[PDB]
């Protein structure tokens, strides 16, 4: 009916870790405009703000105890197939279910709306808003979101990991400390967990919903800067 | 291969 | 320690779920035959499908749903249904999967089938890795009967119910797994997470089909309705 | 539109 002290330090050395990098990623972007550079231009508003947030998890990957221990190849392999989910993820943070907006600035919220003008087409913006919606009721609080991003990276699973069986095993006393944490916090809701856990069920489906948009960039003429490129293309 | 997120690995 | 419901609920649903598999011809299998083989496939996939749904249909709760939720459940299932009923039927020491009872495939005969590796492999790996968790009959069927009720699947109009239905099938298997194997609490989570797994094994599916349309190659026209876009 | 659903389960 306690935590370990050990699994309170991982805990709350990840808490910290997240707080650093929100912060530490706070210190300027084409700003939000129509015309044909202001069309191109909200296209340049957002996939700076995905350069911001791959920049955010990159960070806050680095700090999750045992990452940097792998191959350098099997990082690069990892972050790849976990951005665009830690990506979700966050951004069901900044979901307002009253509005239905997301907020990325500090009072800058973006309808679906917004979402549109901006180059994405609704297949991709539906799911998007509607993973905000039920991953936001689910009501996890840092603690979680931490132990699942943690979690989430750790997926032996992606593709081109080279050596899967570390991989796993360095996610394992992850799962254990998300495990108890649920059971402490809150006893008689047998399944939170699992419900989390689902999540990333969800997160996979919408990794694939996330392809699908990008390659529909090319046949529009348009191309993601090298970053974005570097990992999506 | 994968070169600028290769240096935000590297940085520090 | 399983409830009274619990132990009954899995005994009737562990029934039904070979009640439906035991329950035909197909085009017989080569020895332009690759066409011939291709046909043998489809024809096996499109059995699957009717097992499936024959299945679900018995499967406590599901005729509660409406049609079209019923549609939309078993539309994004049926592809992750078969993949795990795939993993049941591996054999190991033969490194063959095997579909009806004498019928022996290999990562080869998949091939002249016309399947590029793509996917040919992902879905032996996912067999494989399905061993290594070593399920028996009850936690497999759970575990079908956990992934039908998936409430994020593409427009379900009843999410809130999909999710209600789906609850007391992942207590049971939560329970059966903490009791049958009481010191392995991590086997639980490794099962959920094969669920993850399905959905990207789902993806490589549709990207194998997609390219048939160039391959210049139609599936029949009822497995199309499910998995073309 | 998803007959072989459809009928399926409209079956027996
Ligand atoms: C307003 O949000 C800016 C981008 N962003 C930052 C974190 C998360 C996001 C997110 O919107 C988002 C994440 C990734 C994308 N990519 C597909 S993109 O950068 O290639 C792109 C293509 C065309 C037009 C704009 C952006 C788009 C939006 C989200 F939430 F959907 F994941
Ligand atoms: C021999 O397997 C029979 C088909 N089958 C039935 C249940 C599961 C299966 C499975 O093999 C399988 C599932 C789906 C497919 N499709 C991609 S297909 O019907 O469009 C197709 C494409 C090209 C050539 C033949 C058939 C193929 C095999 C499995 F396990 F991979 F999922
Ligand atoms: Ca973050
Ligand atoms: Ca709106
Ligand atoms: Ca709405
Ligand atoms: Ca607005
Ligand atoms: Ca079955
Ligand atoms: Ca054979």
């Amino acid at each position: 009916m306690q935590l370990t002290a050990a699994q309170e330090l991982m805990i709350q050395q990840l808490v910290a870790a997240q707080l650093q990098c929100n912060k530490r990623s706070f210190s300027k972007v084409t700003p939000w405009p129509q015309s044909r550079d202001a069309r191109q231009q909200r296209f340049a508003h957002f996939t700076e703000l995905a350069i911001i947030s791959v920049q955010e998890i990159v960070d806050f990957a680095k700090q999750v105890p045992g990452f940097l221990q792998l191959g350098r190849e099997d990082q690069i392999a990892l972050l790849k197939a976990s951005t665009i989910e830690i990506m979700l993820l966050e951004t069901a943070r900044r979901y307002n279910h009253e509005t239905e907006c997301i907020t990325f600035l500090k009072d800058f919220t973006y309808s679906k709306d917004d979402f549109h003008r901006a180059g994405l087409q609704v297949e991709f913006i539906n799911p998007i808003f509607e993973f905000s919606r039920a991953m936001r009721r689910l009501g996890l609080d840092d603690a979680e979101y931490a132990l699942l991003i943690a979690i989430n990276i750790f997926s032996a699973d992606r593709p081109n990991v080279q050596e899967p069986g570390r991989v796993e095993a360095l996610q394992q006393p992850y799962v254990e400390a998300l495990l108890s944490y649920t059971r402490i916090k809150r006893p008689q809701d047998q399944l939170r967990f699992p419900r989390m856990l689902m999540k990333l069920v969800s997160l996979r489906t919408l990794s694939s919903v996330h392809s699908e948009q990008v390659f529909a960039l090319r046949l529009q003429d348009k191309k993601l800067p090298p970053l974005l490129s570097e990992i999506w293309d | 291969d994968h070169q600028l997120l290769r240096y935000l690995l590297d940085k520090d």
